[PDB]
């Protein structure tokens, strides 16, 4: 039943999100905002994430960003990935079909399952990495992106991002509540703020009490910031992945967040297509064999067979039951017939 | 030593290994040379000149 | 409440300045509660004597 159920979409849903959390990722680290640590003043960086709509268009920072930020998404192990992806994802399954199965006692015939489908997926999984990136291979030089993937990656960044902004947002209020009142963490927040700029100086490596705050509330306030500025970044790329500039496809470096999610889907497709075939098929035909010939292995080279019947308690009983009786039964045919013999 | 010499023989096999995917997976598997960095190096721009 | 001196920075939700300026509000609170009770009372009827 389960055979039939599992398919391919599956693995494309399966794939797109590890690759979804890998662009992700990638963005993040060419192009948000680093965490505040101290509460030095930290020179600004020259180029800023603001000024990203209202840049020149052949600016070495930008395209270099960008670059580097693809140029690292395909030359991953997008192979790899999908295979111990697809491994886990198909092992899952059987551990719980296992569960809702009849071999929930049993815990070694049921490990000899378990064990059976591991050893099938380890044997087949580098033939489909290795299959992979090689099919692979002509994407990661030129991933041209046709303007309907752009269409398709501009649509699906906009719930991304705005999840990763839900969780920021969710992240801040649960902080303010935690401290107390919102004016309150908004008074560390402005506090840690001036501090950061020149209006302020501490001079503590770890400031236990300054201004009337305590060392946590000095760390819920630097958290509190970070926070923010990350929270003002992704509204930003929000409202620049739904403007009107990123919905023609030319202006690629303008856009890395749908240009990258355009890359993602279109290997996890590729990818997953091969998945399919070099995994999927032998895992179903494979499968069944090894079961069979390892669980008879088992039970008679380790004598297992007679412990799975001692594990549970009711059979236990039963195959112990039936010896006794036999023997008292001969018994008495025994003494019948010591009557019948003798007469007195 | 001898006795570490099997163990450790397999697990340079291996890093070998290793170190050929990464020259699989980020380069595919391009030879290089200075030489030929040169050469090309030049004829782009002799091609820039032209 | 116990705090530990590791990070002088912060203590509580409190900034270490702002913490300073507590203790010596506090000590100025006990003292002039006192010294206000002990000057009403030493100009009690009962001081009289």
């Amino acid at each position: 039943e389960f055979a039939s159920s599992f398919g391919r979409p599956q693995l494309q849903t399966l794939l797109k999100d590890a690759l979804d959390q890998k662009v992700l990722d990638q963005l993040a680290a060419r192009y948000w905002n680093r965490p505040i640590e101290d509460l030095s003043p930290a020179p600004r960086e020259p180029d800023n994430i603001i000024d990203l709509p209202k840049a020149d268009p052949d600016s070495p920072y930008w395209h270099r960003q960008l670059d580097t930020a693809c140029s690292g998404l395909t030359r991953l192990g997008v192979g790899r990935l999908a295979a111990t992806v697809a491994a886990s994802a198909i092992q899952q399954h059987v551990e719980k079909l296992l569960d809702k199965s009849s071999f929930a006692k049993h815990p070694s015939a049921r490990k000899v399952i378990s064990d059976a489908a591991a050893t099938v997926l380890a044997d087949r999984s580098y033939a489909t990495s290795d299959g992979i990136e090689i099919s692979l291979k002509p994407y990661k030089f030129d991933p041209d992106i046709q303007p309907n993937e752009w269409a398709q990656g501009r649509e699906h960044v906009v719930g991304v991002l705005q999840a990763e902004l839900e969780q920021c947002q969710a992240a801040m209020k649960a902080l303010e509540n935690s401290v107390g009142g919102r004016k309150k963490l908004k008074e560390v927040m402005s506090f840690v703020d001036k501090a950061r700029k020149g209006e302020i100086i501490v001079e503590g490596d770890h400031p236990s009490g300054a201004g009337g705050f305590s060392a946590a509330l000095l760390a819920r306030g630097r958290e509190a910031v970070f926070l923010r500025d990350r929270a003002d970044i992704l509204s930003l790329r929000i409202q620049a992945a739904k403007s009107r500039q990123c919905k023609t496809l030319t202006n690629k470096y303008y856009c890395p967040e749908v240009f990258l999610d355009a890359v993602a889907t279109k290997l996890a497709q590729t990818a997953v297509l091969f998945l399919n075939v070099e995994m999927l098929n032998d895992f179903y035909v494979r499968f069944p064999r090894e079961v069979e010939a390892k669980l008879h292995e088992h039970m008679h080279a380790g004598g297992g067979l007679e412990k799975f019947a001692r594990e549970d308690p009711k059979v236990r009983r039963h195959l112990d039951l039936i010896r006794r009786k036999e023997l008292l039964e001969t018994v008495l045919g025994k003494i019948e017939e010591l009557h019948r013999i003798s007469s007195g | 030593m001898s006795s570490k010499l099997n163990e450790t023989t397999e697990a340079i096999q291996r890093e070998l290994e290793e170190t050929t995917y990464q020259f699989k997976v980020q380069y595919n598997e391009q030879p290089m040379s200075a030489e030929s960095y040169l050469a090309a190096s030049l004829d782009d721009f002799k091609h820039q000149f032209h």
